[PDB]
């Protein structure tokens, strides 16, 4: 199995949450960020692909939230800038398999983060 | 004059009402298929490549009470545009690879009836079939190559296959038929099979084709240029140890010229993971060549870097017969196997 | 009772009328397509290609009511043909690079079918399945491999995959003998995945493969390792033999990088350094240092009797130092990717 | 009448009397075709072929009012065989050099009408398209490869092409795994192109293609800058040393016409100098200067106090400003390819 | 235009318009020649492969004709019908006479083209990739140039029965597409177009004929072979300035350059197919090989000579070599250039 | 005068009823079938393969009293697609292993009729046949192999094959050419053959090849002359300089040994010695005594006027005994 944590969550601004994988990452080269507040369904926030840098972000944060990478230490760094109050929630960090489907989609993440979380 | 017709309303009588969907006697018996090949020629082999090409006249016959007519004639030939519309049997190779049907002005299928209702049914084929050859014995080693074939869809509670002359004078091969290279096809044995699959228990035809190799080409190619290279390292020892660089350029080289020629002749094979007997002789070459410079070595530092000269005057005698002494050996123990 | 005449009547009155177009039970729940494998032999892998070639026995199973029959105890076999005038299930396989099923004699397709309308519909194929590897590890890797199974057209409304027995569904794997690798384990899923579209049913098989090492102890240590030793020869040379030592340590750099391009073309252009780029430029070190070290000697004993002793004292340290830095560069390497 | 018997005699009254030999709303304003792709992978990148291979999930949407259906809420997802029976855009790719539809099981198509007529309508391709690369950066060049998508038949006064969806209407562009590239971007166009016998709706699908240089820095400059760092070596061995000088000088001299000779083998034929072919041929000089440093070094030595002094003098500056030269030059090669 | 009878009226015409027609005859058979009018648009030309003397070429086939059954009236003056037509309509069976290999593209339905004027004039259009066989000649094979021939015409039909014209004249039809040029070595120069009448086995029939003219581009070999060469015959010629007394220096260069001679000698057996005679080139490697092979032998003569003969003045030869190999072969650059650049 | 109505129902009425199912006089005597062939080109001779790749125009003619219309004069030409509706015999090519008919606009056949009912029925084809090869006088040998032209389904005593007009029946076979090989001499054969389903006809189409020597004096003499030669320089460097007398020899050996591979990994895996394999066994030979001549005078001066002894002869004994091995060489594989 492929492990996942997070760190970096806090208060409003701007934050910066990572995601650090260990074991065979190299079988998930993606890797996302999915977003869940009270009462709500589960968001999409954006994506990563490892040794590629290509990345994709939903509309509500196009621009203002960024991703990247440190394939050394296999950690996923969203540089969450330009928060807004409709940003609260928590930030699940999240694993793809190569051959799954559109990354729009939460079912097809297999492994999980803790689910850290974001205040404003 | 109405032979060409009176043919077109017995024939229509015969396809009218006719089903290709079910084989024939499908309720009351199994249907038994008596078949043949005809090797119109064999090879190449490719080992680099686990596999073999043959190409057949391969042939069948059987029965089909529904076809059963009479006539103004007893077999008649039949165009192919009808082979699609009559039932034929779903037979296939269990090891094939690759193969060509022919199509060439027309497809290359036979299809003749007798008045009993026996069909005969022929057709060109080229095959590439799959060979489990062992090569531990690359140089002088030898393979069974077989070719495997039965029904696909049929088990055996409802098709059977027979070699149509039952003995070993079922499977022939042409005598212009050899397009091989570089083997022997030693002989032909063939044999009768049952498997249990996910989809019923069948019967399988198998025929093996023996192969041995010849051992000419890589005499030439490998083996003479591994003992040139050995006796270039060894020649070295006449020559005066005083100057320095002749003795070293010697050794140095050849045991470049090994490592080519050790790479050269694991250029074939398909990759295998062990030692073959190709690779204990160059192997042994290369050692001699190794110590065909250690020898100079061993001079060069007690003869200048301290009456050593014992050991050049016995190297002219010694390395000759231990290799002669291990190349005896090695063709007596391989090519005896 | 099982006249020719009474079999052809039964199977037309279940063709005529039945429309290809429209699966089984439309409208209603999923027709539950149950899979079965039996692997007949994998031709090869390839790793400049990040391709392996599968053959392979493919079979499906689901049930039609259209197709019931009675009054006929037999499971019918026809011609493949009528495969052209059923519906099947559009299952195709997603990372093949290039497929096709068997043509000789007539195309490899079998159809049966039971009296209570469950068809049973298989055929032979290759299929070139693409899988990218991890050569990170190269000489010491393990691969992981899969192939993928799932339904074009319809959704998980219409349509559920699931393996037949579990376990048992894929046969002959064990059987399999790859030259260069080994069949560790083999394992199998089922699962749905989500596109823009719908979710769609899927299965996969996966496979584990593990190297095996003794090829390359023939044709790429060894004759490193021994040229590498024979580089060090140059230090039990006299050192004023100039002429010698010299076209040694040259001709070892030759022999190195002959060795490197006999390894140019059967790897792909990955970016990263391998574990046997790392050992090859481990080796080219040492055998550039080994002729730097007579240049180091050949100045000292020039760039002035005592020199004469510290020419011999210089050879006397690199004859210990430079075999004892390899063994120990070599039993880390080892080690290193052994236990790490 | 039923789930069963509505579906299939609206179906039936759909087709009879259907026209494939027509394009929808004949006559009447352009029919307009949606379309949108997701990527499946780019399987390789080829120099000496200049072409790429795609594999794509590749879908059309379009109005069709004849095959409008009331009383069925469903969204019905035919057999992929009716695609030989209903219209379609001659939609195609100018830019192909060959290319196909994956057959295995049934060939990859699908269907999907819905109550108001409308029509998606897909494909798996695998395609390889021609693509002209400037390679005199090569290998720290870019690459802008392309898709070019047009209607063949209709011009632009019956079929107009529009990216469904906008600039989200191609996906998948992050899944594409090259060892030798990265995609730094992906860029979409919509135009009119204009023939002889009309005009003629296109789009396309672009990629700008970034080179990695792990494996040239690997595996091709190294080398080339050892060997140029070994014949600094004829510098520091004594003059005197005639035979030692000179077996490694035209040693290094032959290796580095070697490198620059078999290298080219794996790319195309090209009429102008690449930057890699200016650094090997750049190399070279210096290795040959430095062997023609020697030849003058045994002229003055032998043939004209002049004798020891004059040769002391040239070779103790080659040990300074040859390797100062290389860093020149080494450092503005890397300047000018990366800055300019 | 009447979009509400529209989709109805046209197909009860287009199907009225071909009962009866069948496709297995000729266009006025019995009373007329067909006389067909053919176009090219060449979307890429190139690449070509001289180890196989063939080169690719990818392009829109245009032709037209008139079918006097297919005249018609309707409500609009031309008809874009769908390409499946093609198989029912009588079409003309055009084939290249110099074709090895060639793919009619078949991407979602092919890459063909048919429309219906009032008239009952035809067009049919389709998309090819053609392989074609170019004779060529290889005396001067790093300076030469070619002319490629296309050439295509009836298979079933002679002459007596269908003829070929091109569409707007002769030297306006065919069209090169400068944003799709594929050459990479050579260079096209231009292109002209003819016709003829040849008579074989079955009667007469009528080519029509297509050349492109072809042109090498130099720079490939410059870098490839003759500097290679040319400095290789320098590096021999260094031996001149070493003492003569270095007996184990002045082999060396000798020997090892000849090997290079050797190499690159070989190195060319990759770019050409297998002719039977000498190329210019292999001239040039000729002659510098011969220039290394006399640079070795220079010092095995004086070698023999200094030693064998230690009264001789020996030391001539090394004043002389060391200036006459230079200008020889200075000038004979000047002689193999000017021969093929102004040829 | 309205033809086009006139044909139109004659060449209905004749397939109406047409039972392709059968050969023409079924039941009667053999229906001869006639044959020509024009050769297009000749492509790649392969010796790695055994096999050459041939493109014709392949034409057939053979009486079908089925189709002789009356009323029209014409030599009636059809589409190519009435080929798929006549009986047309199935003549086969036995050595052959990867062919197709071109389909470059419409799938190349022609089918043309006329009054007294025969039809003329042709192809483009594209062939690649065996051709096995007797490479043991490699590269000066001379090949010979052919087309096998058959028929599949039908006895000789159905079908009989004949060319039409004798040894006319191929042309363009002067007009082909290629770069290894020339045309020597062709030849037209028919005869039957006998399988254990019955005798068979058959024709038989014949190429005799004889390879362009000029090519392998560039490529494979020449290096070889000069690389032996080169080595003679050895004879002329006296025996002091011990690190030349070796480097130059043991060069050349490594040459000799190294320019075979260049050449036999593009060449079959045969096992016998070709004609080269004799010339650079014997070329080595004499590159590697040139080099154990130096080991010898060592032995005998190290241990002297016998040492300028050896070197004096040897200077005029290799030359001549390898101009001798040059002289036989070519008179056996030439001359003989
Ligand atoms: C070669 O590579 C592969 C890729 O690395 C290796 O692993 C497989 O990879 C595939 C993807 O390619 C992966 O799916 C597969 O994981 C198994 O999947 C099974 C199906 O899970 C789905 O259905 C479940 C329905 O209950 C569902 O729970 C799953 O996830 C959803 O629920 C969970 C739990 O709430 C959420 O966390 C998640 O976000 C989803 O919402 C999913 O929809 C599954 O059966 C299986 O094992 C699990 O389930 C079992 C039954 O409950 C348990 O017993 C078991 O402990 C697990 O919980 C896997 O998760 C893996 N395969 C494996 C075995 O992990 C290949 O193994 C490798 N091959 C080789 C030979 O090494
Ligand atoms: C790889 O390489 C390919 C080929 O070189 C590159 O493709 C090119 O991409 C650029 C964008 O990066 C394209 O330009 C855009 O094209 C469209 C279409 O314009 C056409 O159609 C319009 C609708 O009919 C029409 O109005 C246009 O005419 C106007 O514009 C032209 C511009 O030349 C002007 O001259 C006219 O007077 C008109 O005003 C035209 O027929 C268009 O949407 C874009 O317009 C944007 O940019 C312009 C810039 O001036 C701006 O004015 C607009 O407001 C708008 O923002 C834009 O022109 C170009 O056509 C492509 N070239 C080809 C040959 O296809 C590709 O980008 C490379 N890829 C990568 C990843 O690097
Ligand atoms: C390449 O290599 C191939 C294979 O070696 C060569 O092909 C051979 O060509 C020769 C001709 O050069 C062929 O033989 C000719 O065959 C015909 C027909 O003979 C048949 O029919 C006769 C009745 O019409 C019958 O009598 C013959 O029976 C005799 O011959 C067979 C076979 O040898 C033998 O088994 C019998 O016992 C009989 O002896 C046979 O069935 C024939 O016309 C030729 O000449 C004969 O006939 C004429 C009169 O017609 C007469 O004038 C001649 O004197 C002579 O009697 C000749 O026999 C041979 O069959 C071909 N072999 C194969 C295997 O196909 C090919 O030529 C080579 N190419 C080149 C370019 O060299
Ligand atoms: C082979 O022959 C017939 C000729 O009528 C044709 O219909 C058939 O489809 C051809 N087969 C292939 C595999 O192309």
């Amino acid at each position: 199995q492929v492990q996942l944590v997070e760190s970096g969550g806090g208060l409003v601004g701007s934050l910066r949450l990572s995601c650090a994988a260990s074991g065979h990452t190299f079988n998930y080269p993606i890797m996302g960020w999915f977003r869940q507040a009270p009462g709500k369904e589960r968001e999409f926030v954006g994506a990563i692909s490892w040794s590629g840098g290509s990345t994709s972000y939903a509309d509500s944060v196009k621009d203002r939230f960024t991703i990247s990478r440190d394939n050394a230490k296999n950690t996923v760094y969203l540089e969450m800038n330009n928060l807004k109050p409709e940003d609260t929630a928590v930030y699940y960090c999240a694993a793809k398999g190569r051959y799954s489907g559109g990354l729009y989609y939460p079912t097809n993440y297999d492994y999980w983060g803790q689910g850290t979380q974001v205040t404003v | 004059n109405d032979n060409i017709t009176i043919f077109t309303r017995i024939l229509d009588g015969l396809l009218d009402g006719y089903d290709n969907r079910l084989r024939p006697g499908l309720g009351e018996r199994i249907t038994q298929v008596r078949t043949d090949i005809y090797v119109t020629s064999f090879g190449p082999v490719s080992d680099t490549e686990m596999e073999y090409t043959i190409d057949v006249f391969f042939r069948q016959s059987w029965k089909d009470e529904r076809l059963r007519f009479k006539g103004p004639m007893q077999r008649l030939p039949l165009n192919n545009l009808l082979a699609s519309k009559i039932w034929t049997p779903d037979t296939f190779f269990h090891n094939g690879k690759k193969s060509i049907a022919h199509n060439m002005t027309t497809p290359n299928k036979l299809l003749r009836l007798e008045d009993d209702g026996t069909l005969l049914y022929t057709m060109r084929l080229t095959i590439s079939a799959e060979c489990p050859m062992q090569l531990e014995d690359f140089p002088m080693d030898a393979h069974a190559c077989p070719l495997k074939f039965g029904s696909y869809a049929y088990p055996n509670s409802e098709v059977v296959y027979v070699w149509t002359n039952g003995s070993t004078k079922s499977v022939v091969v042409a005598e212009d038929g050899s397009r091989l290279n570089q083997y022997h096809l030693m002989g032909q044995t063939v044999g009768t099979e049952n498997i249990s699959t996910s989809t019923g228990e069948y019967t399988i035809m198998t025929a093996h084709f023996h192969l041995k190799r010849k051992i000419g080409y890589f005499v030439i190619q490998t083996y003479l240029p591994c003992i040139m290279t050995v006796i270039l390292s060894q020649v070295s020892f006449w020559l005066n140890r005083e100057s320095v660089p002749a003795r070293t350029v010697f050794g140095v080289t050849t045991v470049l010229t090994m490592t080519t020629l050790s790479i050269s002749a694991r250029n074939s094979l398909p990759k295998v993971a062990y030692a073959t007997a190709m690779d204990w002789f160059i192997a042994v070459c290369y050692a001699f060549v190794f110590s065909a410079l250690i020898e100079f070595a061993t001079v060069n530092y007690f003869t200048k870097s301290q009456s050593i000269s014992k050991i050049d005057k016995m190297s002219r005698i010694v390395f000759p017969v231990l290799f002669g002494t291990f190349n005896l050996v090695y063709w007596a123990t391989y090519l005896n196997r | 009772p099982g006249n020719m005449s009474f079999v052809k009547e039964t199977v037309d009155k279940l063709l005529k009328g039945y429309d290809i177009r429209l699966r089984p039970d439309f409208g209603g729940p999923p027709v539950c397509v149950g899979m079965n494998i039996d692997i007949a032999s994998i031709d090869m892998v390839s790793e400049v290609n990040m391709d392996y070639t599968l053959t392979m026995y493919f079979q499906q199973y689901w049930r039609d009511k259209r197709l019931a029959y009675s009054g006929i105890p037999l499971n019918l076999t026809l011609d493949n043909r009528v495969a052209d005038q059923l519906w099947v299930p559009d299952t195709y396989f997603l990372n093949d690079k290039k497929s096709f099923v068997h043509g000789v004699t007539v195309k490899n397709r079998m159809i049966r079918l039971h009296p209570d309308g469950t068809v049973l519909y298989g055929l032979r194929i290759t299929t070139t399945a693409a899988c990218m590897m991890d050569l990170r590890r190269y000489p010491l890797d393990e691969q992981n491999c899969t192939l993928e199974i799932e339904s074009y057209g319809y959704t998980t409304d219409d349509i559920e995959f699931y393996w037949r027995g579990g376990d048992k569904a894929v046969t002959g794997v064990e059987r399999i003998e790859l030259p260069q690798f080994s069949i560790v384990e083999h394992r199998l899923v089922s699962r749905n995945v989500v596109f823009a579209t719908g979710a769609y049913p899927r299965l996969s098989l996966s496979f584990r493969l593990k190297r095996n090492i003794g090829y390359f102890i023939l044709q790429t240590y060894m004759p490193s390792i021994l040229i590498t030793i024979l580089s060090w020869v140059s230090f039990w040379i006299n050192y004023d033999a100039s002429a010698a030592r010299v076209a040694l340590g040259i001709t070892t750099v030759l022999t190195m990088t002959t060795i490197n391009t006999h390894l140019r073309e059967t790897l792909p252009k990955i970016p990263y350094v391998k574990a046997i780029d790392m050992y090859l430029m481990g080796c080219f070190v040492f055998v550039f240092l080994a002729l730097l070290e007579y240049a180091f000697v050949n100045y000292i004993f020039f760039s002035q009797e005592l020199y004469k002793g510290r020419a011999a004292a210089i050879d006397r340290w690199s004859r210990i130092v430079f075999p004892f830095t390899f063994s120990l560069f070599n039993l880390v390497y080892w080690l290193y990717y052994v236990n790490s």
